[PDB]
């Protein structure tokens, strides 16, 4: 079946998104319809899977004679399915028998007939808290359109037997002819692997029937599902035939235009005007300036002050394709906490043709840039920042990419006035360098790296998370693991990588509790015992 | 003439019931000392203030200054007919003065704080140079102090007035 | 001559500080007076009989001395206080002034934001012209470098920015075709070539420099390029004249709405006075800039604005020009003359007259009309003040009696005449020399303070080839 997502304009529009739909995806709203001009635009959709909004419809007769059940995956404002409200004479509703969630609605209806005989205790169901039906059992168009009551255990709208194989509409999802209460599982957990594996037999979720892959422009998310679009908290990956829903690694790409190229083209800095444009930004695509006039304000470009607050919108930027030239920041912050997060400034158009992230005539006291890794084509320029202390330190060689890459680190506060003041890298910071006076802004880590902070030792042998040191770096252990006093904890990552469990040993996986009821091969459900040695055995 | 600014502390008592001459000190009235053509002519101690000339029939003169506790005033040249001084010539009924500083430049003078000899409209008073001519000089009218000083300086600033009082 | 002689020649002082002048005289002197004397401004007498300070004169200032020795005392340096003090004496003619000490405030360290034109161009029908501002005193590459220019007969009509940080020029439609502008990074100054000079391109092209909540905020000196052969916001005063302290009122009328789509309406007022640039007055619809005082207050909302200064005082005559920049290219009104309606009259006033430029050897007469009081009862004096030099006495004439006395340096050159019915002295100068070239200023002498109270405003006269 074919699935679907001036009064003139409305018409066309509404007649080329609903002529061919069979199931409604989302919401069927028939909304501003001219007198006479609707001509079976919208008659084949059975499966309405959101709300049906039949609102100022001047036409005499909408037919929506096929529309069996409306799911009801929104309402209109509040229970709320079916907005018969404020039209038309002739609606034959004749196959919707059963709405799973929400109200109907009725009001502001004169003009319709034979509506009010319509049994509606059927079609509704369980959701008479807001029923507003106030505006025998036949649908109109005198005879055989009758109500058909049959409401007034996986088939909704009716049975053709006692059999869940053949059933009109499906309660929850239909993988191909039988209706199931969920579709079939995409990880199975198999009893020799003690571990969870991509079952061939699962199918992904496509609205209310199970599919064994998204076709069209349909992305697979996390729950199953295979959403159109993929949510705002997670991003488009193809790794098999069918792309997947991949959870974002914070914020997610959202490549903005740089001052320079775009809709900021002639702009001068980041004025007030420029920012609040780039926030939740990631990769922005140009150059990223924010010259004194910014913080100034200017009136010949009609830009009011910025103020300082607002310039940890940037904070989100990940990359920067031209160049990072920060001229002037506000002298209440010590160190440019803005731009913290940057992790590569790739450099593709420099300032002056040299620069690429130029830090001049600030007066921060630590650069703060902790988390920049890579500044690929341009030169750098930190200089003019008379408080800057921590500055020499980092070994520019290191970050930089292209080998002609220079630095002009230069009238900085002085370095032995640095350590004379006591502006040195905490003791646990590599000889690299550092990025500020704390130790999470080390350029590398002397002995372990608790993420970004640099600690003197992971918790090998005593500490509340029990890290496992692995590549310089420590990793909290998986929870299941008791901490171990003798020796370590756990020798890497993951539950079967421990050498004594806090809760119960499933096969080589130390897990809270045994598996119990969880789907396995063969569609059978698994429950496991625990023994007294916390061994997890299926039953 | 009535002000003592400019240390012109000596000025005539014009109150006398007989045609004795008075004259009295402005300064702090501790002891006044009196002095007649630099010389010391009386030291009043307390009491009375005033230095009496005599009568004013015999034509007394010279320059007077007193000094109480601070330095000696200014002479006050009394000229009476009934430092360069001021010059008194009487010819019949014509009183003439002449200037005792007169480099050159052009000469003001002035009578009882009254500017006199510069308007051309007084047929009986005229100024040449410096010398001031007082034709059918009156004595009750024309009597008083007198002083000359040039063109954009203070009469007060001047070294010494002089006090004519003549009988013509 | 008694000599005198002013300590310091120049002092630095920062605001509140106490501020000592001393002069000495070569010979005791009775009286010392005391002038207050701005720049381009004439003397103004501060105190008299060398302990009284003059009518108006703040009580922070203080003067004392005796013999040979005078103290001038500013006992609260202000911003207000920075001008040329100098001392003379009356005991004797000629009346001797000190070399004068030059006040300026030390506070405001900071580098004075000064933009300096080039100034002084004169071409051909058809030509092209580049006015450079050399920006001195401020990061040449963080504020735009706005140029605007007033024709005469016309108001301020904006030609067109430059942003010197990155060169990129915003032009006016009225030149797009005809001007262009580049800056000069590395030196600091802006350049501004208008190109096919016509007729009516003749006027005084001056370069701004936009700040953050005002336009044209430290203008230059100013450049006037004579070549010969759109929110309209119109200024309803036009040459509306008031009474020194009666209050005055300049009402300006826009074409349409002045409210920017931000919120904040690029509405002000910039008041150029006699003789110098625009300087901001109202900065916006509202806010008076800083430096102005309290006088100035201006009102309005929509697209009617009107300013109201509280007195009309004698500072504030001048063109005060009303500015929209809400509008892409910012337009000014016709701007209101505001002049003194007793001018030469009323009080005590002396208007000065006959200055200009004179070749060698030629006759030039300068006239001082008297108003306000008797003439024939002061003394009139005239002063000449050479580009650089302090006071120089050049003479006095009593109109009552006709005498007259004048400076050696001058007594077999200058004439000074005076006209009683007319209530005007007349100082003729004959075989004029490059040395005379200077500010004659005429000076009523008051005998009763043994100082000249009353100055006239000074002819600038200039002896060149």
């Amino acid at each position: 079946k074919k699935v679907c997502q001036t009064f003139e304009d409305h018409f066309l529009s509404l007649q080329r998104m609903f002529n061919n739909c069979e199931v409604v995806l989302g919401n069927l709203e028939i909304t501003y319809v001219q007198r006479n001009y609707d001509l079976s635009f919208l008659k084949t959709i059975q499966e309405v899977a959101g709300y049906v909004l039949i609102a100022l419809n001047t036409v005499e007769r909408i037919p929506l004679e096929n529309l069996q059940i409306i799911r009801g995956n929104m309402y209109y404002e509040n229970s709320y399915a079916l907005a018969v409200l404020s039209n038309l004479k002739e609606l034959p509703m004749r196959n919707l028998q059963e709405i799973l969630h929400g109200a109907v609605r009725f009001s502001n209806n004169p003009a319709l007939c034979n509506v009010e005989s319509i049994q509606w205790r059927d079609i509704v169901s369980s959701d008479f808290l807001s029923n507003m039906s106030m505006d025998g059992s036949c649908w109109g168009a005198g005879e055989e359109n009758c109500q058909k009551l049959t409401k007034i255990n996986q088939c909704a709208a009716g049975c053709t037997g006692p059999r869940e194989s053949d059933c009109l509409v499906c309660r929850k999802f239909r993988d191909e002819a039988t209706c199931k209460d969920t579709c079939p599982p995409l990880m199975l957990y198999n009893p020799t692997t003690y571990q969870m594996d991509v079952n061939p037999e699962g199918k992904y979720s496509f609205g209310a029937t199970c599919v064994k892959k998204c076709p069209r422009n349909y992305v697979v998310t996390d729950h199953g599902s295979c959403v159109r679009a993929c949510g705002a908290d997670s991003y488009e990956m193809e790794e098999d035939g069918v792309r997947k829903c991949k959870k974002c690694e914070g914020p997610c790409r959202k490549v903005c235009n740089g001052i320079g190229i775009g809709e900021f083209k002639d702009s001068l800095s980041i004025n007030a005007t420029n920012i609040k444009h780039f926030k939740n930004c990631t990769s922005i695509s140009g150059d990223l300036h924010i010259l004194p006039v910014a913080f100034r304000g200017d009136s010949f470009t009609h830009t009011p002050p910025l103020d300082p607050q607002e310039l940890d919108i940037l904070k989100t930027v990940k990359e920067i394709t031209g160049f990072l030239l920060i001229q002037a920041w506000p002298e209440n912050r010590t160190d440019l906490h803005a731009f913290e997060n940057l992790e590569i400034i790739r450099g593709r158009t420099k300032q002056h043709g040299q620069f690429s992230l130029a830090v001049v005539s600030l007066n921060i006291t630590s650069l703060g840039l902790r988390s920049l890794k890579e500044i690929s084509d341009g030169d750098v320029i930190i200089s003019g920042n008379k408080n800057l202390c921590y500055a020499n330190t980092i070994n520019w060689k290191k970050l930089f990419g292209t080998s002609g890459q220079k630095t002009k680190i230069i009238s900085n506060r002085g370095e032995n006035s640095c350590k004379a003041t006591g502006q040195v890298c905490h003791a646990l910071c590599s000889p690299e360098g550092c990025w500020g006076p704390e130790p999470r802004d080390c350029v590398s880590c002397r002995n372990v790296s608790r993420g970004r902070e640099c600690v003197d030792k992971c918790n090998l042998l005593e500490g509340e998370p029990r890290e496992f040191v692995e590549n310089s770096e420590c990793i909290q252990c998986h929870p299941e693991c008791l901490p171990q006093a003798m020796n370590i904890t756990c020798t890497g990552r993951g539950p079967d990588n421990c050498i004594q469990c806090a809760h119960y040993i499933d096969g080589p996986h130390c897990v809270k509790t045994c598996p119990a009821g969880v789907m396995g091969e063969n569609n059978t459900l698994v429950w496991k015992y625990a023994d007294a040695g916390h061994v997890c055995h299926l039953c | 003439m009535q002000s003592i600014k400019g240390n012109h502390l000596v000025k005539v008592y014009d109150y006398q019931e007989d045609g004795s001459v008075l004259l009295t000190c402005d300064a702090e009235a501790k002891n006044i000392t009196w002095f007649k053509d630099g010389k010391m002519i009386g030291f009043l101690t307390e009491d009375k203030k005033k230095w009496n000339l005599g009568s004013n029939a015999k034509d007394p003169r010279g320059m007077y200054q007193c000094k109480g506790s601070q330095n000696k005033s200014k002479p006050l040249q009394v000229y009476y007919r009934m430092q360069t001084p001021y010059k008194v010539s009487i010819s019949g009924t014509t009183v003439i003065l002449t200037c005792p500083q007169y480099p050159g430049s052009e000469i003001l003078w002035q009578h009882n704080d009254k500017n006199i000899g510069g308007d051309e409209d007084d047929k009986n008073i005229g100024s040449d140079e410096d010398h001031l001519s007082l034709k059918e000089f009156s004595e009750l009218e024309q009597s008083g102090y007198y002083v000359c000083y040039p063109r954009g300086s203070k009469p007060e600033d001047a070294n010494f007035y002089l006090y004519l009082r003549a009988r013509v | 001559d008694i000599q005198m002689t002013q300590s310091p020649s120049s002092l630095s002082a920062s605001v509140g500080d106490r501020v000592t002048i001393t002069c000495s005289a070569s010979s005791s002197v009775s009286y010392m007076n005391w002038y207050q004397q701005t720049p381009g401004k004439a003397p103004k007498r501060w105190i008299y009989d060398t302990s009284k300070l003059a009518s108006g004169v703040p009580s922070r200032f203080s003067g004392s001395g005796s013999g040979t020795d005078y103290t001038f005392t500013i006992s609260s340096l202000q911003p207000e206080d920075i001008a040329t003090y100098y001392c003379q004496q009356w005991s004797s003619n000629p009346f001797t002034f000190g070399q004068g000490t030059k006040l300026q405030i030390t506070s405001g360290g900071g580098g004075q934001v000064q933009l300096v034109q080039s100034g002084a161009e004169v071409k051909k029908p058809g030509a092209s012209v580049k006015v450079s501002c050399k920006a001195s005193g401020y990061t040449f590459t963080s504020y735009w470098m706005h140029w605007v220019r007033q024709a005469p007969g016309q108001g301020l009509e904006w030609m067109g920015n430059i942003w010197p940080g990155s060169g990129g020029t915003n032009y006016a439609e009225k030149f797009k075709n005809r001007v262009t502008m580049t800056r000069d990074t590395s030196i600091s100054t802006a350049y501004m070539e208008l190109s096919r000079l016509r007729s009516d391109d003749t006027a005084v092209y001056y370069c701004a420099r936009s700040g953050g909540p005002y336009f044209f905020d430290y203008w230059g000196q100013g450049t006037l390029v004579t070549v010969s052969s759109d929110i309209v916001m119109t200024q309803s005063p036009l040459s509306l004249p008031v009474t020194p302290g009666e209050p005055a009122s300049i009402s300006c009328r826009s074409s349409q709405n002045i409210v920017h789509n931000n919120g904040i309406t690029y509405l002000e007022w910039y008041l150029q006075k006699p003789g110098q640039s625009p300087q901001l007055l109202i900065y916006k619809v509202s806010d008076r800039f800083s430096g102005v005082p309290d006088r100035f207050s201006g009102s309005g909302s929509g697209t009617d604005f009107t300013l109201k200064i509280s007195r009309v005082e004698a500072e504030d005559v001048g063109v005060y020009y009303c500015f929209q920049g809400s509008h892409i290219p910012p337009t000014f009104g016709q701007g209101t003359k505001v002049e003194i309606k007793s001018g030469g009259g009323g009080q005590v006033q002396l208007v000065q007259s006959g200055g200009g430029v004179v070749q060698p050897g030629r006759s030039l007469r300068l006239s001082c009309k008297a108003s306000g009081y008797t003439f024939t009862r002061y003394t009139m004096h005239w002063v000449r003040q050479a580009p650089g030099k302090g006071l120089e006495w050049i003479g006095y004439i009593n109109p009552s009696r006709g005498y007259t006395n004048y400076n050696q340096k001058v007594k077999d050159r200058f004439t000074i005449s005076r006209d009683n019915s007319k209530n005007t002295a007349f100082l003729q100068m004959d075989s004029l020399r490059p040395e005379d070239t200077g500010v004659y200023f005429c000076a009523r002498y008051y005998d009763d303070h043994y100082s000249l109270d009353y100055w006239g405003q000074g002819t600038p006269v200039t002896v060149s080839s």
